[PDB]
């Protein structure tokens, strides 16, 4: 299980879009 | 039907005519846009629902109807300096041209000296995103309910030659009844054929976008794969700390499926998170029907879902009568509009 | 159907015949009442379920069938002194004459020297009232489920020339399966035409009742408006501390709808909480079908709901095997019945 | 249908043909068994899911498909010493011969020097048992959903001349979608006629089994009565500390129904927990249709349930991505298989 | 929001009927 | 148990003061 | 101490001096009142916290300190017409004169042409009332924590010759730390001796008040009995539908204690809900110390509680950053103050 | 103190005298038993709290005091036939002789023609057992609170030459305040020295009991090890399906500690679940003080716990005013006592 | 209510099968 | 983890005492 | 209330450290 990895990245919050 | 019987025959007969009336229609509004449909005095401002880069979203009450909308207010100067003129203009055109159960409705649009205003329907249940993160993961029935709705939304968008380009939980608003409403048509493009822009959220980029090779509507079926996976699993299939590492992983495409994924779920996902576009579902001969007739979808009646007549697994009950609490008790601003008209010719087509 | 197809045609064809068989039938029982159907030794007393102004409600077990009922026991003297003889007599007649899924069934009735006994079906889930107050507000799907059931209950009652006169959450008992059962037919009146009595709960009074001008079956569609609003909102549309202030507000009829109410919900409510009876839904040309065919009801199949075959949003699971805990572990009384028959000629028709 | 209309006619027409294709089919696999379908190197071992008397259950991943199964591993010597050779052999034959939505699927079977391996589909939601004990009791809609599925499972098993002999919550696994899957076919017997073995769990023994008088498929409809009662009540109808006292009570058959049981539920149960087999439902002239057409089942469409297209009341969300936590973080063993083949001729038919 | 008003009245409990 | 009585009266909400 | 050791000796030595410094002090402010301590421009208005008979309570931010208070605004005309001039005037005097941990602090007071403003400390956790009704009942430790605080509050108030006259959960606000703060000193009276006014809430009336015989500070110890009972039980000792029936029951004083009440709790309550004032605790020779040294209070250190240094059982976490949601997103008014000074000589002493 | 300072000195000085006054006292009641303290008419029967092998436990209200007790009723004939005469007689003697905060109090005892009645204090929170099984496991602070109380209970019992012989969660009742009360003194023995009976629950048997070698008070410190482990872990250290396998494991003594056990908890447990009695804590030179002064107990003040003045982690709030729901709404019996005195000389000493 | 009886027996856990 | 073992035995319910 | 702002930034997840 990578879910524990998941929580540890900052990427558990609102992801924005690279862009345009 | 979904497959009522060989009433699947009537499903398809019907889908067919429906979508034909739909192109006729979009093409008219697309090619002759409706424009400047109202003005600010028509609306009481209730509260600030949020605040962005081009400005606020406000809860507003239209004074004739006694109905509530969410008003996105954009300062012309700010959009001009942020170089968002064409994205803004494009989102509005798309939005005033399109019409489906699951897309959020642009109710009115107008500008004034300072600001552009896009008044949309207010969908108080919020995004799927936070619900998903508070609940953790969604049961394959809950997650399939939503999948069914997006398949239909993409069948329609793609027939109008529109690639959405930005699927993720944060643009899927859940309404009063428990059905999806997709927001943010700022990266959608009406493209017949192939395009080249780097756009979306890293997590949901299809390998072709990352590779800069040109791409088409097949990117949205790869993002439906990323979406069903994150709903049914909790977390995305490819995620990392740095975006370039997320990309790292996406262009290898090596996904590990959770053990609680059904053999059936795993196998729908194996052909939506396909790297070879000659094998990606929704991009083969049998278009969407390769997806729509997969055994994970076997118990789904596509007309029932369209018709909004299935019973929704979860309906959000955001708290706070009038003004909520989550939406937010912000410090309220003035909306100032100036003695002079700023940016007139850039936003002239709006 | 609700609108199956133009099987809406069969819906209506059917409703039509149904209701015709129904008048025939009610009229027979109404005009020749069934009377004194059992006696007290036939029932084991389990516990006191509650206690009122005319006496107790008891959980009882009918000894031949091994089935449970709730026994309302009324002391003749108490009803006579409280001047409730005619309300009592009237409730019983109505109740033994009527027959619908969603009305609570009067299983047996008898008197004895002291007391009148109305043995009803036991609906353990309790009233909607407390559930509503513990949960806070109900999602528009949950709230529409119940709305659908009451529309049907009122279509039937009104065809039998019965104005219910007392809708609110406290008379809507939720059963085993999750469907409504309406209790308390003590203010219902069989009135063809117009009447003048001040009756109901303040919150639910239609402006005409308050105004003493005479009124008809249109008061019950105003109380369906008060009901859908309190289910979908948490609180009544007009409420105050003093009743006379509630009235104050009702005869102005100025309602503010919550922002989470759907545009669609608000607009059903605008024509049920109508003050002009020439504009109130259910009281226009198109009778109930103005209500039944409103877009809030769009996903409702009226036959499915009648047939009890929809899946219920919420089923109460009151705790306590046999005797519960909420129902209550009271101090148990004797039921004493006397050596002499009290009030014989007043309750003679019972 | 369940009773669609007189499409009940098509229900029954269809059930009829279905079951005919089913005997043909079972009889072929039954009478010519499929045998030794794979080998151990084909599977990655993930974790121990559990540990038994003949050995472990393991979560395994089949390397070609990337699919997950639960591997029951049985040490030949242990089964031989526990005198379970014939139960083992019998379970496997039954299992490789049978095919229904609600039975758990034996995906592969093989032996090797030491162990017999029965690789089944992995159903992560676990048994109904613990869910039932954590939740306490199930609403009569939830409890009827499951009842409907078992009626169908027994209609099919009994047509193949198979008496299941071991119903209880611990063999009813709830899958991804919320539907039952019955496990453990180690006491099932293909018996045309009557048999004499003492087998089941005490609580669920029908009076004939206890009495040693000979018995038939009618024992499984008595165990459906014990099951609906424990689902809808919390606890079994007859239970005691000592089994011989449970028996004590079962052969009297004096059941007290909870007051929240519906009159209707009580009366289905009165004829499934029947002691006279000439009055027990499922064992009369009208076979299952006495059960299938009882008013508790009135809102059930039997084809919808078969088709897995009803919406499930509850879907378990066991926690722990990959490896869970409840399933368990055990001390992992080796699976050792020997340089020599143990028990070869006993397990020769496997 | 009047809901705060609502809670503050005594009329959050079982409402009886004026009458008769 | 009178608690069941309790719930049934309207006096489960905010009680005001007779007065003055 | 509570009884540290014979440090009980230091408890009492200390209480003694404390209360002496306290009379000196109150008497000075009482007999020479502080008056008109600030003005409206000093405060930013944030939101309406509530609305009453004499006007609104508002969340306000004092601009020099950046601190939050709750502003009760009273329209002079409204108080004059409601004949509340003397209650208003009296509450303010009491409030600016008194000083204890558990009384809510009147931070500033001023009038202006229209309105009187009493700016109090903001205690966001709300009343004990609703918490009590949502939780149901409080454990005898939780309930004793609060009891301890009120005993101390009444020991102090009564030494200043103040009978509170209005105890119930709705005036006991729970703060940030989890300690009580008593609000509403509008029925308190500084009376040496006996008085005659009918005042309180029915439920909490001591039999003497009802009987119109004259009464003293002993009414507040009867209301501590009603309070500990409703905290530890869920509901009041005497309650009914009609107040006159509550009275009915109070002047008989026949209380039934819940079976989960400890023998010890029951016996504290038997002497606080005493009808004979010659036997009522707090009114005997041993004043409060009859209450303070009861075995229910045995584990209470009275100085620890005073010192606010015990750990609170429950701290409310009302939701909504800034503006909350429960407090409420109301329709905001203007506070208008007039070109002319209304009611000048009546409110002259304020 | 626990170790206040070298006020540990006063702790021990005090414990010392306390226990001396305690032997004096027990010895008097032990050697001259109090006998037949009341009669049945003195008690109103409220409800059946439970039902056993020798009869019912009832909630009873003593009519003079208005206090509630739990009445264990034992039918003399049943105890005589179950050969429980001496266990019964012994439990009563022990119970009327002993006096500690944490032992449950035998309030009155009497017999009558049929039955023996032991009226105990009613502790409504129930056993620790079910709470433990619903919560799952207890935090090492919660679990140490209870440990502290049992250490003290055993220090006292053992000084009176009493080996308890039956520790487990099912005899540890949690009261109103959140403190333990030990029930069931039917296997306790006053033994100076060593004894030989096989008694307890399998899980909690110390290896010596199983081995039949003779045993002493050191069995209770091995059962404190089993207890702290099951509280802090969820499950017992040695458990199996068959008791003989539990024994199997106990006489090897190979325990695996959970990873969330603190190094400190593990090491207290290593010397209470000691197999060598020359190394088992509580059985070495330093008696209990080896346990009482272990670093897991480091933050425990033993006098505070005795004095009941620590704040309890958890207080049960069993539901149901008067009569509960869990306790149970049973079918109420008569208690019949006969025209003749049954078993007179056997129970003569009672 | 026998449910209280129920909880008190050991038969609230996983029931095995007599057998064979 | 043996906790999964634990749940699977019938010994998760009220344990009585061998005896006497 | 900025809390609504808070949720909308990606900075609701695990924050790492600029660095070194
Ligand atoms: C099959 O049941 C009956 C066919 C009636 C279905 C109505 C057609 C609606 C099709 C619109 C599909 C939209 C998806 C892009
Ligand atoms: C439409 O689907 C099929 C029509 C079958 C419906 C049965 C008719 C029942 C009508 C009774 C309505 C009761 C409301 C007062
Ligand atoms: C009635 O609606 C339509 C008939 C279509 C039903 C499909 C037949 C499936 C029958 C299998 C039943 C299995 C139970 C043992
Ligand atoms: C006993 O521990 C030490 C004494 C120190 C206590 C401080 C005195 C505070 C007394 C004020 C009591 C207020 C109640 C009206
Ligand atoms: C240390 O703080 C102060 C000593 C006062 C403690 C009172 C003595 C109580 C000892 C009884 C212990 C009971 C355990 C068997």
């Amino acid at each position: 299980t990578t879910y524990a990895d998941f929580i540890a990245s900052g990427r558990t919050g609102r992801r924005n879009a690279i862009h345009d | 039907g979904n497959a009522a019987a060989a009433k699947k025959g009537s499903e398809q007969e019907s889908v067919k005519e429906f979508l034909a009336k739909a192109k006729e229609d979009f093409l008219k509004k697309w090619e002759n846009p409706a424009q400047n449909t109202a003005h600010l005095d028509q609306f009481e401002r209730i509260k600030t629902l949020g605040t962005g880069s081009f400005g606020r979203v406000m809860l507003v009450k239209h004074k004739e109807t006694g109905n509530h909308f969410a008003m996105k207010i954009l300062d012309k100067q700010k959009v001009v300096k942020l170089k968002q003129i064409e994205h803004t203009l494009n989102e509005k055109r798309i939005l005033q041209a399109v019409n489906f159960p699951f897309l959020v409705k642009l109710e009115y649009s107008f500008k004034d000296n300072s600001n552009l205003y896009m008044v949309m329907e207010y969908v108080p249940g919020g995004e799927m995103f936070s619900h998903l993160r508070r609940i953790g993961r969604f049961s394959e029935p809950h997650a399939r309910f939503y999948a069914a709705q997006i398949v239909l939304t993409f069948e329609y968008l793609h027939s109008l030659d529109l690639i959405y380009r930005d699927l993720k939980p944060e643009n899927l608003l859940i309404d009063q009844q428990g059905y999806i409403q997709v927001t943010d048509f700022g990266f959608a493009k009406r493209v017949k054929g192939r395009t080249w822009t780097l756009c979306g959220t890293p997590e949901y980029l299809a390998p072709e976008i990352i590779l800069s090779k040109g791409y088409n509507k097949a990117v949205d079926w790869w993002a439906l794969g990323v979406l069903i996976y994150e709903m049914a699993a909790g977390y995305p299939p490819f995620f990392a700390d740095q975006p370039i590492q997320i990309y790292e992983k996406i262009v290898s495409g090596k996904v590990r499926f959770p053990s609680h994924f059904s053999s059936d779920l795993k196998d729908l996902l194996r052909n939506l998170l396909q790297v070879d576009l000659t094998k990606r579902f929704g991009n083969l001969k049998d278009g969407v029907n390769d997806i729509k007739n997969h055994k994970w979808f076997a118990t789904t009646d596509w007309i029932a879902i369209y018709q909004r007549k299935v019973e929704a697994p979860f309906i959000p009950k955001f708290k706070g009568p009038g003004d909520t609490s989550n939406f937010d008790d912000y410090e309220e601003e003035e909306i100032r509009v100036s003695i002079n008209e700023k940016c007139g010719k850039e936003f002239s087509e709006f």
